[PDB]
């Protein structure tokens, strides 16, 4: 086929058109070049198709030696023509003979469509082990809402989605791989295992592959749940008048933790965010970095849209006061200082806003309309959807309005900070003053009769929905459904985190995150020592025994070298606060010899290595004599179960080497063996072209190019050509390392601001 | 060009970049491209000061990450770049007597502490040499120069100050933000360090210019002076001001809406003097003969059907002597009888051939001979009798009489049923098992009232009539209208209706028209109402006995004209029971809501708590009368179905323009106080659609019989 590829690009080139247009646009311009089609759409498919059917040889079949299975005519019936044809250039067929086809022929392979239709066969499971249950007739309330239609294997980004497909499934033209396939090398891996052994044409697993990655997202009204499970059954679930019960047959948590964490650890220091990107960036969930999960979901909890912000990712242009997510709708408001005395008697100057402006305010389930003035809230149409949504939709929105009542209504003090002990504008320490003591401002608020009509009725300060309700609120039995054009308006980030719209406005500040802690639900380890210095002695030490696997080649190299600056790292003086300073020399001591006598009278064995290496930071202290000491069981600060094993292993260290398997505080990591043989097979995923570095132009001392089989037959540093892309020949090299663009930035910027430290 | 920046790059190169900008006065916004290229500069600076340090011996070596020594781990070079302007000369001039070494004149990007030089670090789009000795003219060789440009190619100044690798990385980042700003099509928009100062170039050309000079609104004289107009004056009240002065018999002329207001629409329909509106559908609807024969259940071609349907009936397919009973006005009886003689025997003939055998006395008893014969432009111009037709405009009718008749005819049960579906997959949740005794509710009613014979009639008969444009193009044809009925015993009885001949149908466009004859089978002799059939001409073929009870059988014989849209849309006349059973599932679902358990047999048929529900359906002597759930879904399928027969112009305009009337009655019932501008303006536009079509006409009666009955029940 490739002489025949040639011989029709020889024939091509005959003409002059070809020649010239060949020799004049480029690689990239060859997308122009396609959509130069006749464009003679039909203009009635449905009379097209019907006109076809009738016909004696509507199929157009391609050419190959296919039809040779079946005859032009079989029983009798017509099947196929010899005919040459114009428009495709192959050959006529008729429905008789893929109904042919269907029944008698060649016999395919069953086994592809196993793994290739995935999601297809993920819905059919979803639908068969699904459980139904009652029918409730009674009306059902219903809202518009930006859902994901369907379930996504790992929600990517369009771009990421494109370039993680090609390095799937098309292994050549993969220049220089970017800063995605090492992010998604576990999927990359996975998919490539799966589709291998298959004979189906790419373009047809190209696009499945970017169904099942692509996210696709729609308005749609809906009631309940809202995972894309549930949504893949809207149709069936909901009605108008009718709904049904269904239960289709994490990892957020996690994530809302992490980025609040991060949030307060950067805060305290100055230039924050520098500090954040490089914990984000650097940090990991159990596979990835942060911008796995972040990029995923649309929005999120304030810190993720802050570490978005300040990572790079698009995030809502809904403006954050707290909890209140507000839209503007109309009207401008001009903020100017002003001097107010507050309720508890204080004088307080602060920014109010002059002029009518009018919001969209939602909080967690809560939606609603808020209308103000200066100094004064007018009018708010709310939902009833939950008793502490509704409250807290009431409090915020009266704190962010700036009403006089509000500051009328204060009786304690305002001198609080958050867990960085920093201290607040007065605006969010009024809104932690009131939503701590809610009945505050609710008391002397007033009160205004009820909304005497068909719907709208009221609601009293204890949030049930009893009448004479407060002044303004107005809660109406109707669906409020706001937050149109998310656009995602181009946002700044300043150093303090805090973002500000195209010009000076700030739309979120840094001191919007709520000050709660929650338990992680995942493994949420880090690559800096600065962070991890705030949790339990577990935690710290499944994060020193993760960053001792992450950097488990270099680490090795330095073993066989013998130097004591393998052991003085940073990574372990965290672990140095939890081994009892009595006793932590003594074991240092211990598993330096221990160590040593293994690199001299053994051989590899990568479980105890990791297992003695962390406690040998603090220096030794010897035996009188000199000799060291000798233990087997290292006592953990807590006592308890905070305590390992030397010899097989214990609650917070066990590895089997039957299945070889690592288990560290009760998580099982797969350490497939020992050896570079396993390294490699760690790096079993990755991206073809992905140990090569580009260096120089073709070079034609080396002749024709090499494919990437035999690109690996080279050893390290050597020069090999290769084509880039679509053809481009380059020359390249390849690599010793490997690397990580976003280690070296981080650690320039470190650089650059201890030098700007230590000139100041 | 910024989102490509934000995406690419780090939050804090962009930030340092920014900040380069500001200290330059440089709008980074402005020049997104010269931002573009600092970010760049910044992280190939970064790049290349990245994992290099000096031992204790002071030999260039690697360092590991993640893992400190002690405090110093002295990197081999210094980033100079992105520091604030005072700040990076200080260090340079700290770093130059430290060293004793001189100072740069310019400021540096890098130091390097083993060679203990300034590095300057450099790109390009073009070649690297170049660019290389034009730095080293502007700098001299007080400073390394490192320069590398995005083809692949780089220039330094000494070859061992950076390995392999730092080479090789920095190459892939910048072919890598080449490959991506090509696909981005960035690359070519994409202008570098010594033409970014430039910016886009678009200048409007002479006869544009000329165009826009002119193009601008009164009172200017030049784009310039509207440019500058626009950009300087500010209104503050001009509206105000145009409004203060502009006439006062200008307004919506806003008058409330009473019922008084609203009166019949289209009065003329009730004056005698117009003549009674005529029956032009395609096909007889509640006037069929069905000449039915008992069939095992095999499907066979149409001509073999209507061959064997005749066969039973000898006395009809033998009658050979017509008895005119109405020639209408032009069509001529000899051709009409002949050619209806040649379809039977064309159908009653031995070869499976269905086309006309004699070819020619078809081509004029259809008429396709009739027609003018065009001729070039020129001999029109000179020829003074060539006019042109005046418009023919349909004519001014009155409320007939068989449209009603049609309409309760065809919306009452028949121990006959055609309509049949096909299966669907087995109901395993509630949901489909509730939507399943629905439309098993529906179809029980539905499926036996004469409207759905007439419309599957109608589809098979559209749907043939394709299938043979498709096939035969130039030849005359003969179609049988052909339906298939089942009783309720499980008979498949074959209908045939009547027989068609189809002319030359070679058409390449769709609006084109082809002609098509139907001779019809009927037990109705037109002599009792003549008004119904002035289109028809008509004979008397013989009489059947269907129990016992002798009955007359005529064939109504109509020459007429389709086109390939009406002809799709007869097979798409189904969706007039979707039509029928949405609004009734609405119903049924409405009454759901109200108490909790499934209402569909309560209002069907009625349980011991609720009755069945009854809507009000007609009217006699003035009383309105009420009619069952079914009676109602029927009498709401009948109006799907003549919406579609008597569907053309006529009927979207009178739909689409009585809506208004609808909707503000509506609003009225619910007490809206709604108010109206112009009611004459509404009331004409619908009034000027009632002018032959027999539903339009129709519509409008019951329209003002309801508006009447609506008027006399507002009292309350």
């Amino acid at each position: 086929m490739t002489l025949a590829k040639i011989e029709l690009l020889k024939q091509l080139l005959r003409d002059n058109e070809a020649k010239t247009v060949l020799k004049q646009t480029t690689v990239d311009q060859y997308n122009i070049i396609r959509k130069f089609n006749t464009s003679r759409i039909e203009k009635n498919p449905s009379l097209r198709m019907k006109w076809a059917m009738c016909s004696n040889f509507p199929l157009a079949l391609t050419k190959g030696d296919m039809a040779n299975r079946i005859p032009l005519e079989y029983k009798g019936i017509q099947l196929k023509t010899n005919a040459e044809d114009i428009g495709t250039k192959g050959q006529m067929c008729s429905i008789a003979a893929v109904t042919w086809w269907n029944t008698y022929g060649p016999i395919g392979d069953t086994e592809g469509f196993e793994r290739v239709y995935e999601s297809f066969f993920l819905r059919k499971m979803r639908l068969d082990n699904a459980t139904w249950g009652r029918i409730t007739f009674g009306p059902v309330e219903r809202v518009r809402k930006r859902v994901l239609l369907n379930p996504l294997t790992k929600e990517m980004p369009p771009d990421e989605a494109s370039n993680v497909i090609m390095e799937i499934l098309f292994p050549k033209e993969a220049g220089i791989p970017r800063e995605s396939t090492w992010i998604h090398r576990e999927l990359i891996k996975e998919k490539r295992e799966k589709l291998k052994g298959t004979m189906i044409t790419p373009i047809v697993l190209a696009y499945m592959l970017e169904r099942e990655l692509v996210a696709r997202r729609r308005f749609l009204p809906v009631a309940g749940a809202t995972s894309a499970e549930f949504i893949e059954m809207l149709h069936c679930l909901q009605g108008e008048n009718w709904r049904q019960i269904y239960h289709p047959g994490s990892r957020s948590q996690s994530m809302i933790v992490a980025c609040r964490k991060i949030i307060r650890r950067s805060i305290v220091a100055s230039n924050p965010l520098e500090l954040a990107v490089e914990i984000a960036n650097k940090t990991v969930i159990d596979t990835e970095p942060l911008k796995s999960c972040l990029a995923a979901i649309d929005g999120g909890d304030v810190a993720c849209d802050i570490i978005r912000a300040a990572l790079g990712l698009k995030i809502r242009q809904r403006q954050r006061f707290g909890r209140l997510e507000l839209k503007r709708i109309s009207g401008r408001g001009f903020k100017n200082d002003e001097e107010i005395l507050i309720g508890n008697g204080t004088i307080q100057k602060i920014g109010i806003w002059d002029g009518e402006e009018e919001f969209h305010v939602r909080c967690g389930e809560c939606r609603g309309i808020l209308k103000k003035s200066k100094m004064k809230l007018e009018k708010l149409l709310i939902n009833s959807a939950k008793k502490e949504d509704m409250r807290d939709l009431i409090i915020l929105c009266m704190v962010f309005s700036q009403d006089t009542r509000m500051f009328q209504g204060v009786r304690g003090e305002i001198n609080f900070l958050n867990r960085a002990g920093q201290l607040l504008s007065p605006m969010y320490q009024l809104q932690r003053y009131f939503l701590n003591r809610s009945n505050d401002l609710f008391d002397q608020w007033g009160y205004e009769e009820s909304p005497k009509a068909s719907e709208l009725h009221g609601i009293n300060e204890s949030m049930n929905a009893s009448d004479y309700t407060l002044k303004g609120v107005v809660v109406t039995r109707n669906v409020i459904d706001d937050f149109s054009s998310t656009e995602t308006e181009k946002v700044s980030i300043t150093k303090n985190l805090s973002l500000i719209k195209r010009t000076g406005e700030v739309i979120m500040g840094a001191n919007d995150v709520s000050e709660l802690e929650s338990q992680a639900q995942l493994m949420i380890t880090y690559d800096t020592p600065k962070m991890w210095e705030m949790g339990t002695t577990k935690e710290l030490v499944q994060n020193t025994y993760q960053w001792v696997l992450k950097n488990l080649v270099t680490l090795k190299a330095q073993f066989l070298l013998g130097k004591e600056d393998m052991f003085q790292w940073d990574a372990f003086e965290a672990f140095e606060s939890i081994i009892p300073q009595k006793m932590a020399g003594q074991y240092s001591g211990f598993a330096r010899a221990v160590l040593k006598q293994m690199r001299d009278q053994e051989v590899m064995k990568t479980d105890q290595f990791i297992k003695l290496l962390p406690f040998c930071f603090s220096p030794p202290k010897l035996r009188s004599n000199g000799e060291p000491y000798q233990f087997l069981k290292l006592v953990l600060k807590g006592g308890g179960e905070n305590f390992i094993e030397v010899r097989k292993g214990s609650p917070l260290f066990s590895y089997n080497p039957q299945t070889e398997v690592l288990t560290i505080c009760g998580r099982m990591m797969s350490l497939k063996g020992k050896i570079e043989d396993e390294e490699r097979n760690r790096s079993m995923g990755n991206a073809v072209l992905a140990g090569f570095l580009v260096s120089g132009k073709y070079d034609p001392d080396l002749g024709d190019f090499k494919t990437i089989e035999e690109l690996e037959k080279l050893k390290p540093g050597e020069k090999a050509n290769i084509l880039l892309y679509q053809g481009k020949p380059v020359k390249v090299v390849k690599r010793k390392r490997y690397s990580a663009l976003s280690n070296d930035i981080s650690q320039g910027i470190k650089r650059q601001r201890m030098t700007v430290e230590s000139m100041g | 060009m910024d989102t490509f920046i934000t995406r690419n790059f780090q939050t804090t190169i962009i930030q340092k970049a920014k900040n380069t900008m500001a200290e330059f006065s440089e709008d980074p916004e402005l020049q997104p491209a010269m931002l573009f290229n600092i970010c760049v500069h910044l992280e190939v600076c970064y790049v290349i000061s990245d994992m290099n340090f000096l031992d204790e011996e002071g030999k260039a070596y690697t360092a590991l990450e993640g893992q400190g020594k002690e405090q110093n781990l002295r990197p081999q070079y210094e980033v100079i770049e992105g520091m604030p302007r005072t700040i990076a000369w200080m260090v340079q001039r700290s770093l130059a007597q430290e060293h004793g070494i001189e100072t740069p004149k310019y400021l540096a990007d890098l130091f390097d502490y083993k060679t203990k030089r300034f590095i300057e670090v450099g790109i390009t789009k073009g070649l690297a040499d170049d660019y290389f000795w034009k730095k080293k003219e502007k700098l001299g060789n007080s400073m390394e120069l490192m320069i590398f440009s995005y083809n692949q190619d780089y220039s330094l100044s000494n070859e061992s100050s950076l390995d392999e690798e730092g080479k090789g990385r920095v190459l892939s980042r910048l072919t890598e933000l080449q490959a991506e700003l090509s696909l981005k099509n960035l690359w070519q928009v994409l202008i570098g360090e010594e033409d970014v100062e430039k910016g886009i170039d678009f200048k409007l050309g002479q006869t544009i210019s000329r165009l826009r000079d002119i193009s601008v609104p009164a009172g200017f004289s030049n784009f310039e002076g509207m440019r500058s107009y626009i950009d300087n004056i500010d209104p503050k009240g001009a509206i105000e001001r145009n409004l203060a002065r502009m006439s006062p018999l200008v307004s919506v002329t806003p008058k409330k809406l009473t019922w008084e207001d609203l009166r019949p629409i289209g009065p003329h329909i009730y004056n005698h003097e117009l003549p009674e509106v005529p029956y032009n559908a395609f096909l007889l609807m509640s006037d069929e003969l069905g000449l039915a024969n008992m069939t095992e259940g095999k499907s066979k071609k149409p001509k073999t059907l209507a061959k064997e349907c005749l066969e039973k009936y000898s006395t009809l397919r033998d009658q050979t002597d017509p008895i005119l009973i109405m020639k209408s006005e032009k069509a001529n009886e000899n051709f009409l009888w002949k050619l209806w003689r040649d379809c039977v025997n064309t159908i009653s003939n031995e070869e499976m051939s269905n086309e006309l055998q004699k070819t020619n006395y078809a081509k004029w008893a259809t008429g396709d001979g009739l027609t003018y014969q065009k001729i070039m432009k020129e001999v029109a111009i000179d020829d003074e009798t060539m006019c042109q037709e005046e418009p023919k405009i349909p004519n001014k009718c009155r409320v007939a009489a068989w449209v009603q008749t049609e309409m309760n005819l065809l919306s009452t049960l028949t121990s006959k049923r055609a309509l049949d579906l096909p299966e669907i997959g087995p109901d395993v949740a509630p949901v489909e098992h509730v939507g399943s005794e629905r439309r098993k509710y529906f179809v029980n009613e539905i499926n036996y009232c004469k409207a759905s014979t007439v419309m599957m009639k109608y589809v098979l008969f559209h749907t043939s009539l394709l299938n043979e444009s498709n096939a035969s193009m130039g030849k005359y044809k003969v179609i049988p209208i052909t339906n298939r009925v089942v009783n309720e015993k499980g008979e498949s009885f074959d209908m045939l209706y009547g027989l068609a001949v189809k002319g030359q149908s070679h058409l390449r466009g769709d609006t084109d028209v082809v002609t098509v004859v139907t001779f019809e089978f009927s037990s109705t002799d037109p002599r009792v109402d003549s008004g119904k059939w002035p289109k028809y001409t008509v004979f008397r073929i013989g009489s059947l006995f269907v129990s016992g009870r002798e009955k007359s059988v005529y064939l109504y014989c109509r020459v007429n004209g389709t086109n390939k849209i009406q002809m799709k849309w007869g097979m798409e006349a189904r969706r007039c029971l979707l039509q029928s059973m949405q609004q009734m599932e609405a119903i049924v679902e409405q009454e759901s809501s109200i108490q909790g358990y499934d209402m569909t047999k309560a209002c069907f048929k009625g349980d011991r708590v609720n009755s069945p529900k009854t809507f009000s359906i007609g009217t006699q002597e003035g009383k309105l009368v009420k009619g069952s759930f079914g009676k109602a879904l029927r009498v709401i399928f009948t109006k799907c179905l003549m919406h579609y027969v008597f569907g053309n112009a006529q009927l979207e305009g009178f739909s689409a323009e009585s809506r208004r009337l609808l909707l503000l009655i509506q609003a009225l019932k619910d007490r809206k106080g709604p108010w109206v501008f112009d009611l004459e303006g509404m009331y004409s536009g619908i009034e000027e659609c009632i002018s032959n079509n027999p539903w339009v006409i129709q519509s409008a009666y019951w329209f003002n019989e309801w508006l009447g009955f609506e008027k006399e029940g507002s009292k309350v």
